[PDB]
RNA sequence: AUAUGGAUUCUUCACGGUAACGUAACUGAAUGUGGAGACGUCGGCGCGAGCCCUGGGAGGAGUUAUCUUUUCUUCUUAACAGCUUAUCACCCCGGAAUUGGUUUAUCCGGAGAUGGGGUCUUAUGGCUGGAAGAGGCCAGCACCUUUGCUGGCUCCGGUGCGCUUGUGACGGCCCGUGAAAAUCCACAGGAAGGAAUAGUUUUCAUGCCAGGUCGUACUGAUAACCGCAGCAGGUCUCCAAGGUGAACAGCCUCUAGUUGAUAGAAUAAUGUAGAUAAGGGAAGUCGGCAAAAUAGAUCCGUAACUUCGGGAUAAGGAUUGGCUCUAAGGGUCGCGAUCAACUUAGAACUGGUACGGACAAGGGGAAUCUGACUGUCUAAUUAAAACAUAGCAUUGCGAUGGUCAGAAAGUGAUGUUGACGCAAU
RNA sequence: UUCAAAUGAGAACUUUGAAGACUGAAGUGGGGAAAGGUUCCACGUCAACAGCAGUUGGACGUGGGUUAGUCGAUCCUAAGA
């Protein structure tokens, strides 16, 4: 399992062409002031790794649901 | 300031139990810095008829809340039919069978 | 407290049974089998070790790239620094010192 | 405070071997464990490991010598003897 | 818990409540190693902080290699009566150059306005 | 097996850093060299992990005449991956006596200390991915079935001569210096192959395929093994909670396990095992056999003799509970603030003068014979003064040899040896 | 060791519940090595065996069960053969 921070790179990734799964994840976490902030986890599962994007802005994680691929059997939650 | 509140509606409303009472009691035996009764602008516990509320700046949880109502119920006979459980994170209920 | 048992049939405390106690994802305790450590590859003049080399077991260095087992130096991952600048100061002046030996034998004839 | 009057370093056998035997293993093992002046870089860093091997903390550097001295008499006299000889042979 | 409190306050320690030896039960060396360490890291810090400076930290070190010094609060004494004795001498010194320069001063004017 | 991407090349086989060295890569045959594999034991010290202890909170349970913000319990995070993280070691600057630095342990420095700034190994720890979706703990539900749900919380700390274990830097020891090989890597070298409508690189990334055979249940012992047996015997090893306590002792408890030994009824003699005893105190007996007495810790005190190391816990005295106090012994931050754990000493008070209250736990002394000591043996009647031992001495032998094997050998042990040795006493 | 229930023709001994105890982490706990070889587990089941008993069993009868590129062997060498 790896993470990567890039979003061009993980969408390279989403289009890798061996990837054929991926999962959105849902958290419902706490940036150290109490308010529970909803952070979003892109697992694109490579051949030999599994690829792990954290975002945590619901709206970019929203851009990026959207940008997917519609090859990619999103697998939410 | 914390807040946390009993739900007493089933037991009322099924008879046996007196929030008035209950109130009472965790004003009588809320300990603070060690010593009962000095709830000195600090723990004030007040009365709804079906929720009873606990709001503290001095050191208080709810387990010690739980605590103090098993305490209530076992001097009233009132356990074996009356449960202190939580519902979700400091809200409470008093569940009866 | 919780107790553990050997992963492996070897029921014995040998060099190549040490376990560590570690706490898994199911809240429990179990015996997790250590490999025995790595040595320091060391130089081959002095017998230090290498500085900037990795540290793996034997087989481990076939699985990674030449960067991790060596320095870019004349004698990399096989002498240390100073060992290297021995050699250098070493060979120069005692090839400096076979041309003075050669004039002199042939101005002493 | 000094520890014994005479034993030293044989206060480790306590009572035992005798006395003679205790002194004539003291006298050879402060020998063998004592330091020596390194004939190369000139500190006091010489030091025993397995008998007749001499090697210096300080320049690595390892002789052999004497069980349990850095250098025996009969080694010097040898040393002597081959010089005289040496300096014969060349001059 | 309860006999963890008490003994905290001091209860069920006298000699009849001792079965180890004193050093079975707390080790003079383990006692020797936290004064030392105490001496020695309240040395670097006032060296470091120039309360002292290297050549008394290096007389002090030797002493506290020693034993020379019950603890911490004897060392910090220790010091703070060098420094006085520093002071005083000091202080004399400057009276006494003081002293002999005016005494001089006035010899001086004495004679060249004689 | 492989094709892209990356990298490399017009200065063909990369750049950066003074350097230690850094990196996503970054040609490298023969041959050579080096490293890893790869190594004792003990002692203290440092660090880590797991455990133990403990605070707050979020749950569940127990006790509740009285008391108890209480007692118990859940709150976890794998291999693997990225970033980061050490002691040691090293580099640059600089030039040190008023010698300084410094460990618990006294080592280090003009062969360059201290100091300032850097580099490195990644044991190890942190954060993140794995991964909360898992596991854990709860609650509200439906329930002729498969049983299904629905939600909530799974958080934040502290402490240490603690236990177990891993590890580091050291130190002690040896007439003891404490495997080998497979295997893997690196370096030296420079054979060879190499670019411009292009060459080079599967030690960089990604991608594709395959990984056979045999074992794998269970016991591992007061019933799965051996002992004729379901035998009180024997049989190698890992993990290891709380209290008391020096303690892996004894005693009690938690988790787990067991409650299995043919039973019932009586309580004669004689037994076996366990105890007690007035007064006397070895008069018993071959003989104090057996038993008793002593016993922990603190303080005091300790003879002859001695190989000066011991004898020694010699001998011989005192004290010890509980409670309420007093004093001293630390960390971190900027004298003050804050945090923290035990050990020691003393005092008053107190009691049927008890108090190492059970448990646990030396009897001592004066001498003679004997063997120096530690050690070893008659498994199953002898543990000794016997044997061994270090020490001492004698003997043979310089290898075409001494001593000793073999039926013989173009055969062996000593001998991977060489008189400071081997062999025989 | 005890009480009760269940099962059974039959219960001191089986099963469940309750209680009382013990091992007391150098275990009467959890795993293994050698050895054993199916004893493991289920169903049926008591003539023999478990030096009383037996409805129970390591017994009897019938079946089920041991899944590996990564744990071992396999490979290396050791004393040696
Ligand atoms: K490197
Ligand atoms: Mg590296
Ligand atoms: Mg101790
Ligand atoms: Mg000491
Ligand atoms: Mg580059
Ligand atoms: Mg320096
Ligand atoms: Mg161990
Ligand atoms: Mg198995
Ligand atoms: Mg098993
Ligand atoms: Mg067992
Ligand atoms: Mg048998
Ligand atoms: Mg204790
Ligand atoms: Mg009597
Ligand atoms: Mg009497
Ligand atoms: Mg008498
Ligand atoms: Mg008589
Ligand atoms: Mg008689
Ligand atoms: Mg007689
Ligand atoms: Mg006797
Ligand atoms: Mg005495
Ligand atoms: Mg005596
Ligand atoms: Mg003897
Ligand atoms: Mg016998
Ligand atoms: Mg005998
Ligand atoms: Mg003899
Ligand atoms: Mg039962
Ligand atoms: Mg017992
Ligand atoms: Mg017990
Ligand atoms: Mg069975
Ligand atoms: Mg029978
Ligand atoms: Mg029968
Ligand atoms: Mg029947
Ligand atoms: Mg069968
Ligand atoms: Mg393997
Ligand atoms: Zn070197
Ligand atoms: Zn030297």
């Amino acid at each position: 399992a790896r993470e990567i921070t890039d979003i061009k790179q993980f969408l390279e990734l989403t289009r890798r062409a061996d990837v054929k799964t991926a999962t959105v994840k849902i958290n419902k976490k706490l940036n150290k002031a109490g308010k529970p902030f909803r952070q979003t986890k892109f697992k694109v599962r490579g051949s030999s790794s599994l690829y792990t994007l954290v975002i945590n802005d619901a709206g970019k994680a929203k851009k990026l649901i959207q940008s997917l691929p519609p090859t990619l059997k999103v697998n939410r939650l | 300031a914390k807040t946390f509140t009993v739900d007493v509606s089933s037991p009322t409303e099924n008879g046996v139990f007196d929030p008035a009472s209950y109130a009472k009691y965790l004003i009588d035996h809320i300990k603070v810095e060690g010593a009962v009764g000095n709830l000195g602008n600090a723990v004030t516990v007040t009365e709804d008829g079906t929720v009873v509320t606990v709001v503290s700046t001095a050191k208080f949880s709810g387990k010690y809340l739980k605590y103090l109502t098993k305490k209530y119920l076992k001097k009233n006979q009132l356990r074996d039919w009356i449960r202190f459980v939580s519902t979700k994170t400091n809200e409470y209920r008093l569940a009866f069978y | 407290a919780q107790r553990v048992t050997f992963r492996r049939r070897n029921p014995y405390n040998t060099r190549s049974n040490k376990i560590k106690v570690v706490k898994t994802p199911g809240g429990i305790l179990r015996a997790q089998h250590v490999k025995k450590l790595a040595t320091r590859p060391k130089c081959g003049d002095c017998g230090s070790a290498l500085q900037g080399i990795s540290t793996l077991r034997p087989r481990q260095y076939a699985t990674v790239s030449k960067t991790h087992k060596t320095v870019s130096r004349a004698y990399g991952g096989s002498r240390c620094a100073n060992c290297v600048k021995e050699r250098i100061i070493r060979a120069f002046l005692i090839e400096e010192q076979k041309i003075v030996k050669k004039v002199v034998k042939e101005q002493t004839e | 405070a000094k520890r014994t009057k005479k034993v030293g370093i044989t206060g480790k056998y306590g009572v035992r071997y005798g006395s003679s035997l205790r002194r004539q293993v003291k006298k050879l093992e402060i020998q063998q464990h004592a330091r020596y002046d390194c004939s190369f870089c000139g500190k006091k860093t010489v030091k025993r490991g397995a008998a007749g091997i001499w090697t210096c903390s300080c320049c690595k550097k390892t002789v052999a010598g004497g069980a349990y001295t850095v250098s025996t008499a009969a080694a010097a006299t040898v040393r002597s003897t081959i010089r005289r000889l040496r300096e014969m042979v060349e001059a | 818990r309860a006999h963890a409190q008490s003994k905290r306050e001091g209860r069920h320690s006298g000699y009849g409540k001792r079965k180890g030896t004193r050093e079975a039960r707390l080790p003079s060396q383990v006692v020797w190693i936290r004064r030392l360490r105490v001496l020695r890291r309240l040395l670097a810090k006032y060296r470091d902080a120039g309360k002292i400076d290297k050549h008394l930290y290096h007389v002090l070190y030797k002493e506290s290699k020693g034993n020379a010094f019950k603890h911490k609060r004897a060392l910090v004494e220790h010091i703070i009566q060098a420094k006085a004795d520093a002071q005083r001498e000091k202080a004399l010194n400057e009276e006494a150059e003081a002293r002999r320069l005016k005494n001089r001063a006035a010899r001086d004017r004495r004679a060249q306005r004689v």
